């Protein structure tokens, strides 16, 4: 993990050093006040929005509950079998029937 | 197809596990003697470090 | 480990949840110390088994180990900082990279 | 000490998070992002403790769901007053 | 922890010459080596899990170390070459080393065995098994129930109930 | 390899 | 009918409630096929296992050829 | 520890990142040429010798360029988003499948997720700082699509590695050495491909970034350099997408030239949905990453949980 | 070393996140300090499984919601200080070298990872990340990670409720 600091750091020296060139060989004109302007198409010139939020946390809810179904693979082979499968078969009918029911409803 | 597959796979892997059990007691017992011989020297550098 | 007011069928699924009794270097000094608990209960435990509640505690929490070790590193530094020791033999000889 | 070498650095950080939950001179949003940010150092010192066991590290992934659905109450609770109280309501200083 | 009281053995004790062989010289020839050395190493490992003594079974560990010493110095003798390509093919052939990526070196190095010492190569997971030994060795102690002889006492299921004397004993009652 | 192995 | 309709409308899931319904068969099956015979007792342990003659596990190992 | 693997490590990783870069700039070069023979007619020519040195001829135009700004005060925040994005997709090829061991990576399928799980942080400081609501809109469609399928890709993945037992990528080396799981997975090959085309903006999922209903999602304000770092992290995702399609469904084969051949076929593939799909919308892209590709997931999840363990009891 | 490192990059990304105000530079303060967090525990445990989930649950899967309401909240840009940005190199770069001048081996944690532990350790050997995961399926700790499936998808249920769509 130590060799993965170093060259994920050798990356982003890398690409600020790159970006700051690019910057110096960036061709430097007269700056303008439209020119800084926020690009709206031709003529010059947004709310919160709750589906987009709940969209958000229904991801959030399966991410964590895909991290729970992450570790399974490996303990297939070390764990008591029906357990096991009862375990899973039970997991993912629960969330196939939540989502069906959520579809539904 | 996937099923021969993973069988030989596991026959694989079962063949380097075994290798791995022959190989393992030797340096259990290697391991053991330098434990053994380093504690003893431990043993002898903290008691004359602590006079 | 705390004793519950109640003993309800929920207490079934958190009691297990953390415990030395899986694989570890010294659960079986734990199992000593519980089965003591079942012997005197919570509080005549605390008094009549304390002997076995201290090297649970200085296995796991490891504390007059490190106390130790810390000492025996202080004292080099400090034999270091009042000119005892010196130059290449401040350090000993170094274990093997299999030793432990 | 044991304490002072190891472990005291979740500590210190746990209460300057603490601190910046509760100060006056911050808002609701700064408070739940210090919340986070003190879940994050409780996660650090359960980890410090849970790795004295060896095989016990499973528990860190139930801490992680009970405050992670914690801060989603926390920002649905604080985005229900966007239509009540306004878009405004983020910069109060005072409860 | 190590004390002066703890009874370690010397350091003239432990100078014993050890197996100095690599990864690749272990890794091939194994085979080989656990069925003609399974009488020490069941032993050896059967002292180190149920006595769980680092100071116990020393001299089963040096015999671990010399049996694997006297197979390594009879192959020296006779299949030498042979074993050294095997071992050769087997760390350049794979980045862990892996039996099924050469298996042809392998076949010449069995031929050299079964030519000269006649030995029989076994099973890819014969040494992956449970082993069962008749140890001379007795084990040591069973794990004996610990005795309380004061613990906290119970009212027993045996114990009569009379009514009590007066009832409940409070204000203005019974 | 086996040339490690000193003669006995 | 019913089938028809969730085949006309939502054909991907019919078939995927298929072939979770196949595999639950199937996982029923392989558990029976596990505990039919001593699935507790595997063939092949990790680490170094040895038992002694007095030991009741040593009465239970395999005697099976290496498939 | 032995200083030469650290250095060849170092070494190969630098290689790595190199030929992943100027492939990046002929992949721009193969996408403007065969997505012009999608249609009738030509690709790049008459810049060079037959429209080779193309993209060396975006690369000085795009690094010469006025730097704008989209506000003129304070705009370092305009500058975190590309840097971070090339970063991603430089660094998210370090799981790949090395047989000559460059990194042990144990746990590769959870280090692609984290990598996906940080381009709707890129993608989400991109829409932000550019000042624009039409950049705002973009940002918040890109991050809207990608933690949608997100999950999808997750379950999938999730399914993928029940079939080699561990996380680790090389073990779809040694379960595809008689047959590719192109033939067993197939509806799953369909499937990641809508999955690989939705992580990276292309054109069947091109709501995010698109030119038709925005005129460009969260590179409106990016130019000259950024835009150029953008556009180089975008099709390194491309090339990573199509590795590790060639890695899963395709055998490895990393040593092959022929795996490198299909990975220029996956790319190639990839260009060939670029010209031919349409553009899907907001509520069925949301139907679609939820509920279909979500009950699919779960299902055969369930018909691999019933397959592995079938395999458990007869091996 | 490292260690102290990312204990010093913690603590200074901590005394900036106390300083600044603006939501989204304490949402993007508290995306980098989940990294250096997600790395020190990785180098107390056998395997980096658990820095992997906590990667995926806090930053890749819940931070996003916090960076969406601190991006909606402020109409504003960073005002970026090259005071403070001094003080933080300034900092570091003294803890850098506090590090290079104090013994890392009393400074190092007393937590084991997979090869500071025992050769003869039977358990090492097995399988990464196998036994630590093992409790959360097998009886009778499988009663809680139901009970945290079912607690998601009721903790879903509630948050439909309480923002009233
Ligand atoms: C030998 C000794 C010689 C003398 C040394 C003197 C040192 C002290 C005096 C210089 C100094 O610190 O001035 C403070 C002066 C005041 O800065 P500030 O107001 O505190 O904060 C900076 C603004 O927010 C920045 O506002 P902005 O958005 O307009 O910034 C434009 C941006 C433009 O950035 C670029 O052009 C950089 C291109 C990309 C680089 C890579 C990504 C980052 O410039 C920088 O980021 C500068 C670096 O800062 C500088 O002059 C910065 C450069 C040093
Ligand atoms: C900025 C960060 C961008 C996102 C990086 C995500 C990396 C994955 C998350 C993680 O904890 O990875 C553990 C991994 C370690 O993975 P590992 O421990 O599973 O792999 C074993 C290590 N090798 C491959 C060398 C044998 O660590 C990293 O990725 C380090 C990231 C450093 C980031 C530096 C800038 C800040
Ligand atoms: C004031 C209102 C509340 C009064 C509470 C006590 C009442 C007396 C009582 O319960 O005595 C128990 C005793 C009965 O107890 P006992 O002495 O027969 O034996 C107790 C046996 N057990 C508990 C099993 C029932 O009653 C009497 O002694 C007779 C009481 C007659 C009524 C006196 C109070 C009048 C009502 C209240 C007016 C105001
Ligand atoms: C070398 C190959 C050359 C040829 C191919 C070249 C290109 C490479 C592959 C590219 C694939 C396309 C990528 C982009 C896709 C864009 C379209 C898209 O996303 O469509 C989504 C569509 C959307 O579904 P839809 O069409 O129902 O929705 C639209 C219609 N409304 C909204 C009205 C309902 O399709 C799917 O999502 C289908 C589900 C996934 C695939 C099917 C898996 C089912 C399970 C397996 C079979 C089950 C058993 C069956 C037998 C037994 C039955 C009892
Ligand atoms: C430091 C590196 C400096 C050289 C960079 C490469 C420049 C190549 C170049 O511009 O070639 C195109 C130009 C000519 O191409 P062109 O793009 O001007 O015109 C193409 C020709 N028509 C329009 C008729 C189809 O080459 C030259 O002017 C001479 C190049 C000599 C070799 C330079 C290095 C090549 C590698
Ligand atoms: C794969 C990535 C490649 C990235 C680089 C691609 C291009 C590389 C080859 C071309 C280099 C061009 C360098 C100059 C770029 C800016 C041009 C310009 O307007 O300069 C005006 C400036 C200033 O000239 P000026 O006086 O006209 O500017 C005043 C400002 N205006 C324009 C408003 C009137 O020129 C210079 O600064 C001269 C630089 C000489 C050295 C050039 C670099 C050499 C090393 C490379
Ligand atoms: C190391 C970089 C530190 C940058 C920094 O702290 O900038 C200050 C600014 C502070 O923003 P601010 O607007 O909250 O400033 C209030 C704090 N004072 C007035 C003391 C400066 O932070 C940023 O711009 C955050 C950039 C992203 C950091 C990750």
């Amino acid at each position: 993990m130590f060799s993965i600091i170093f060259i994920a750091l050798l990356i982003l020296l890398i690409t600020t050093i790159v970006m700051f060139l690019a910057s110096i060989l960036s061709k430097k004109a007269l700056i303008d006040r439209e020119k800084s302007s926020p690009f709206e198409c031709g003529f010059d010139p947004l709310p919160f929005s709750l589906r987009f939020f709940l969209i958000t946390i229904i991801f959030l809810i399966f991410d964590v509950e895909i991290a729970l179904i992450l570790p399974m693979i490996i303990i297939m082979k070390y764990s008591n079998i029906m357990i096991w499968t009862i375990t899973s078969i039970i997991f993912i009918l629960i969330l196939l029937i939540g989502l069906y029911h959520e579809w539904n409803q | 197809i996937y099923y021969l597959t993973a069988k030989k796979v596991k026959r694989d892997e079962i063949e380097m596990r075994s290798a791995q059990n022959v190989i393992f007691p030797i340096l259990v017992a290697e391991r053991d003697r330098e434990f053994l011989r380093q504690l003893r020297r431990n043993r002898d550098e903290e008691a004359e470090l602590m006079k | 480990s705390l004793t519950p007011f109640l003993r309800l069928p929920l207490t079934d699924l958190t009691g297990c949840l953390i415990n030395h009794q899986t694989y570890d270097k010294c659960g079986k000094f734990e199992m000593k110390m519980m089965e003591c608990f079942e012997a005197y209960g919570l509080e005549r435990g605390k008094r009549e088994c304390a002997d076995l509640i201290s090297d649970f505690q200085e296995c796991v929490g490891m504390q007059k180990q490190l106390m130790r070790f810390h000492a025996m590193r202080n004292e080099r530094y400090k034999q270091w900082l009042k000119g005892e020791r010196k130059g290449q033999e401040f350090f000993a000889d170094p274990p093997r990279v299999d030793a432990y | 000490m044991i304490m002072i070498l190891y472990w005291s650095l979740p500590m210190i950080l746990f209460i300057l998070g603490l601190f910046c939950f509760v100060s006056n001179r911050k808002h609701l949003l700064s408070m739940l992002l210090s919340l986070e940010f003190i879940v994050l150092m409780l996660f650090f010192m359960l980890f410090i403790y849970l790795n004295m066991l060896n095989y016990e590290s499973y528990f860190s992934m139930m801490f992680l769901t009970f405050s992670v659905c914690e801060g989603a109450l926390g920002l649905s609770i604080l985005v229900s007053m966007i239509r009540t109280h306004g878009n405004d309501y983020f910069q109060s200083f005072s409860i | 922890v190590i004390t002066n009281n703890t009874t370690l053995p010397e350091e003239s004790e432990l100078n014993v010459q050890e197996l100095n062989l690599s990864s690749a010289a272990l890794r091939a020839g194994a085979f080989h080596l656990g069925k003609q050395c399974e009488q020490a190493n069941n032993e050896f490992m059967l002292c180190r899990q149920e006595l769980d003594d680092p100071r116990a079974c020393l001299a089963e560990g040096k015999a671990v170390t010399s049996c694997a010493l006297d197979f390594f110095r009879k192959v020296k003798k006779t299949c030498h070459e042979e074993f050294t390509q095997y071992a050769t093919c087997l760390d350049k052939s794979s980045g862990t080393m892996a039996f099924s990526h050469c298996r042809k070196t392998q076949g010449v190095f069995d031929k050299c065995i079964k030519d000269n010492f006649d030995w029989d190569r076994p099973s890819y997971g014969y040494f992956s098994r449970a082993k069962v030994i008749q140890s001379a060795r007795e084990a040591p102690k069973k794990e004996e129930k610990v005795s309380y002889p004061d613990a906290t006492p119970g009212l027993p299921e045996d114990y009569p109930k009379p009514p009590a004397k007066y009832g409940s004993r409070f204000h203005w009652l019974e | 390899g086996l040339e490690q192995i000193p003669d006995e | 009918s019913l089938l028809k309709r969730a085949w006309n409308e939502i054909p991907d899931i019919v078939g995927g409630s298929a072939l979770a319904l196949a595999g639950i068969v199937m996982a029923t099956i392989g558990v029976a096929n596990y505990y039919a015979k001593d699935g507790d007792n595997r063939r092949y342990k990790l680490g170094y296992v040895v038992y002694r003659h007095d030991d009741p596990r040593a009465l239970k190992v395999r005697n099976d050829e290496d498939d | 520890m032995f200083y030469m693997e650290f250095i060849l490590s170092l070494i190969g990783s630098l290689l790595l990142i190199i030929c992943v870069l100027v492939s990046v700039a002929f992949l721009t070069l193969l996408e403007r040429k065969v997505l012009g023979y999608i249609q009738i007619r030509k690709g790049p020519n008459k810049v060079g010798l037959m429209g080779i040195p193309q993209p060396f001829c975006d690369a000085i135009k795009l690094f010469t360029k006025e730097q704008t700004y989209p506000l003129l005060s304070n705009y370092l925040s305009y500058y975190i988003s590309p840097i971070f994005s090339l970063f991603l997709s430089l660094f998210v090829w370090m799981c790949m499948p090395f047989f000559v061991k460059l990194y042990s990576f144990n746990l590769g399928g959870l280090f692609f997720l984290c990598c996906t799980s940080l381009g709707v942080y890129t993608v989400m400081v991109a829409g932000w700082s550019s000042n624009s609501n039409y950049a705002l809109l973009g940002g918040l469609r890109a991050v809207a699509q990608t933690i949608s399928y997100e999950v999808s890709l997750a379950l999938i993945l999730l399914s993928f590695i029940f079939l080699i037992g561990s996380y680790n990528m090389i073990y779809f080396f040694f379960y595809q050495v008689y047959m590719w799981f192109l033939i067993i997975l197939f509806p799953m090959a369909l499937v990641w491909v809508s999955i690989s085309l939705a992580e990276t903006n292309r054109t069947p999922f091109d709501f995010a970034e698109g030119e038709s209903e925005l005129v460009s999602g969260f590179n409106v304000e990016y130019s000259s350099g950024g835009f150029a770092l953008i556009f180089m992290a975008e099709y390194a995702s491309i090339l990573f997408m199509s590795m590790l399609f060639c890695v899963i469904f395709l055998g490895c084969d990393v040593f092959n030239l022929l795996f490198y051949m299909k990975l220029t076929f996956i790319s190639f593939v990839f260009i060939w949905v670029r010209g031919t799909l349409p553009r899907f919308r907001y509520d069925k892209l949301m139907y679609l990453a939820w509920k279909c590709f979500l009950s699919f997931s779960l299902n055969y999840l369930l018909f691999f949980i019933g397959f592995k363990i079938l395999l458990f009891s007869l091996l | 070393m490292i260690q102290l490192m990312l204990y010093s990059l913690i603590i200074t990304t901590s005394i900036i996140f106390l300083n600044m105000i603006h939501p989204l530079a304490l949402g993007l303060t508290l995306l980098i300090q989940t990294i250096f967090v997600c790395l020190l525990t990785g180098l107390m445990t056998k395997s980096f499984w658990y820095s992997y989930i906590l990667f995926l649950i806090f930053l890749g899967g819940m931070l996003v919601l916090f960076i969406y309401v601190t991006s909606l909240a402020s109409n504003e840009m960073f005002n970026l200080s090259m005071k403070l940005t001094l003080f933080s190199s300034l900092i570091l770069i003294f803890m850098l070298i506090l590090s290079f001048i104090m013994d890392k081996t009393s400074s190092s944690l007393f937590l084991m990872n997979n090869d500071m532990q025992s050769i003869i350790n039977m358990n090492s050997y097995f399988m990464e990340n196998s036994l630590s995961l093992n409790k959360l399926y097998n009886f009778p700790t499988n009663f809680i990670t139901i009970l945290l499936m079912n607690y998601l998808l009721i903790t879903l249920i509630v948050i439909v409720k309480i923002t009233k769509l």
